[PDB]
């Protein structure tokens, strides 16, 4: 993996679902940081 | 200071934002990869079974 | 003033929840059609080929 | 495309999802006009 | 009364924000399971049809 | 159904996305009592 198209699709996906995680993350510090 | 607080809640959820614009396009990829695949199955794979 | 700030965040956060609920129910039907999928393949296909 | 009631289902996936990314706009909107 | 308010939208956020995690997980969860399901077609269905 | 692993996973989908609407349920209830 991956071994043709079909599966760097669907390693783009991950790599989205990263990028939300990350930008949650970022949203969470900032609120953390709230009073 | 509250005008602080009220501006790191608009940076905190303009980020929220870019997470779920972020989803909805992994969604998207994904969504086509499933019509890909019920495409290959109906017209790669049943003709030839 | 600021009040209106507090009040354009509400309406905004309750957008984009609106955002999240939608795109969970693509996510749910997405879910849907690739156990579909799976279903075909085992009960359709296998058992002719 | 559509052919069947699985491709209209994968189209109403499509829809969900462009209608989640219009309520981001909105609230993205909503958020550049805050001070 | 306002840093109440403020503070509301603060909770309301971080639900927001676990809404979303939640909702990546699952659709990792279904990512990994269309994987499965093309390498199971090829290595499992197209090698005996 | 749940017939197997995979049917177990889906089922898992299933539950994270009922986690993420019951997540958007109280953030909608938490601001309708925002003035
Ligand atoms: C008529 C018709 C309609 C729809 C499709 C699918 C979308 C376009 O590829 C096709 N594809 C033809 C088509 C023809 C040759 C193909 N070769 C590959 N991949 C390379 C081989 C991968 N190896 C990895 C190891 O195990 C054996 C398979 N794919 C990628 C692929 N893609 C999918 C979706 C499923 C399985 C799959 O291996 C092909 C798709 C054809
Ligand atoms: C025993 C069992 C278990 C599960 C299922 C899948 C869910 C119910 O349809 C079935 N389906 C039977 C079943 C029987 C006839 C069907 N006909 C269609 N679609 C119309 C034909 C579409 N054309 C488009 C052009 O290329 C050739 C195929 N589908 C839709 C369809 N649906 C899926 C999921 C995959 C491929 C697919 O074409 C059928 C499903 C049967
Ligand atoms: C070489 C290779 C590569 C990839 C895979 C898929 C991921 C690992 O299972 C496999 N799986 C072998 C493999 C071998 C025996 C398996 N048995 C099951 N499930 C139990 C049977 C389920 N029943 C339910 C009723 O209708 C008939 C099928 N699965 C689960 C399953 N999983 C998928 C993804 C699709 C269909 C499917 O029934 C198997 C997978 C093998």
């Amino acid at each position: 993996f991956p071994s043709d198209e079909f599966d760097a699709s669907i390693s783009q996906v991950n790599e989205k679902i990263n990028q939300s995680l990350a930008f949650i993350r970022k949203s969470d510090e900032l609120l953390h940081n709230v009073n | 200071h509250l005008e602080g607080e009220v501006n790191k809640i608009k940076s905190a959820l303009l980020s929220t934002n870019k997470a779920v614009v972020s989803l909805s396009n992994g969604v998207s990829v994904l969504t086509s990869k499933v019509l890909d695949l019920k495409n290959y199955i109906d017209k790669q794979l049943l003709p030839i079974v």
